[PDB]
């Protein structure tokens, strides 16, 4: 199961 | 054994109007196992290994909805980094993620991983201890600066510590194995009075092997040629080692091979 | 940050003469992601050639595993060239069946 990026983003 | 779960990820802008171009792929023990492509016809997660085909469509709606997440999250950032980079925007640029675990025999998290990557090169990375950032850059400054202040590496920790653990053993129950390699030597003509011997492992799994050459119980990890590990296209692996040795004194050298697979190492000689 | 690709021309199984087989072009550690592969006989591009999905090794650099069906011959040459935006101009890799 992958990840889900949290903001704040790059 | 050491079992590990990967996601590498990336997000590929194109020049004139196109959305950038998403791709993750999924890994459990260096093995692909699912696969998501924005390119594709109706883009989703799809199956990659045979023993992913028993998970129902709510797994594959929810990790497809969560890459649609990704998508986005690393389309602004693309985005941003442009602007950090002071770059223009005709181009192409290319964002990458790796995300994962690694869990020991006892099933207890060994060591957790979240790396970025632009245009190739090491921007920010998440420390071992996974509270701290690595960030390789000056613009990775930037980005550094606001995940200390949101928080962020407790999310990652939370994903490490939890899911990516719980679900690397779900995938390790639903997929219970090795191929052993078949090895031999070739002899090869060269000038002044020397001959090229090359030990061959052939048909193996998993991809880790180690070859080497034995001059009368001496290793000669000096002049051994080596090839990179190949892929045969099915499923198994390739490599070979080879020494140029004097002609007439071929006997005096042989070639062993290390693979998780064999119940000894293989040892073998040049064979007429 | 253009990194240059690695190519291993090789088959599938140890080559006999005259039985059927699969020839593969196996194109490492590159980057960009763009890239051109073309599979050769005597000279002459080969069509129909498969072309796995595109993924990414722990150094970050790209890798790609072209592939065709083919039977060897004593005389019969194939290559791979590949052409990407690190290199002046296209590379060529023969196929030694004896790597």
């Amino acid at each position: 199961s992958g990840p889900s990026n949290t903001p704040p983003e790059i | 054994g050491p079992h590990s779960m990967r996601y590498f990820e990336t997000a590929v802008s194109r020049p004139g109007l196109e959305e950038p171009r998403y791709i993750s792929v999924g890994y459990v023990d260096n093995k692909e196992f699912v696969r998501f492509d924005s390119d594709a016809e109706n883009p989703r997660y799809e199956p990659r290994a045979p023993w992913m085909e028993q998970e129902g469509p709510e797994y594959w709606e929810r990790e497809t909805q969560k890459a649609k997440g990704q998508e986005q999250w690393f389309r602004v950032s693309l985005r941003n980094l442009l602007g950090y980079y002071n770059q223009s925007a005709g181009g192409s640029h290319t964002l990458q993620q790796m995300s994962g675990c690694d869990l020991g025999s006892d099933w207890r998290l060994l060591r957790g991983y979240q790396q970025y990557a632009y245009d190739g090169r090491d921007y920010i990375a998440l420390n071992e201890d996974l509270k701290t950032w690595t960030a390789a850059d000056m613009a990775a400054q930037i980005t550094r600066r606001k995940w200390e202040q949101s928080g962020a590496a407790e999310h990652y920790k939370a994903y490490l510590e939890g899911e990516c653990v719980e679900w690397l053993h779900r995938y390790l129950k639903n997929g219970n194995r090795t191929d052993s390699p078949k090895a031999h030597v070739t002899h090869h003509p060269r000038s002044k009075g020397e001959v090229t011997l090359r030990c061959w492992a052939l048909g193996f799994y998993p991809a880790d092997i180690t070859l080497t050459w034995q001059l009368n119980g001496e290793e000669l990890t000096q002049d051994m040629e080596l090839v990179e590990t190949r892929p045969a296209g099915d499923g198994t692996f390739q490599k070979w080692a080879s020494v140029v040795v004097p002609l007439g004194k071929e006997q005096n050298y042989t070639c062993r091979v290390y693979h998780e697979g064999l119940p000894e190492p293989l040892t073998l000689r040049w064979e007429p | 940050i253009q990194k240059t690709p690695q190519i291993q021309v090789y088959s599938r199984h140890p080559p006999e003469n005259g039985k059927p087989n699969i020839l593969n072009c196996y194109v490492t550690q590159f980057h960009p992601p763009h890239i051109e592969i073309q599979m050769l006989k005597n000279g002459k591009k080969i069509p129909k050639v498969e072309m796995s999905d595109m993924s990414f090794s722990k150094d970050w650099s790209f890798y790609i595993l072209a592939h065709t069906e083919f039977t060897p011959t004593e005389t019969d040459t194939y290559a791979c060239r590949v052409k990407h935006d690190s290199m002046a101009e296209p590379k060529t890799v023969y196929w030694d069946r004896d790597m």
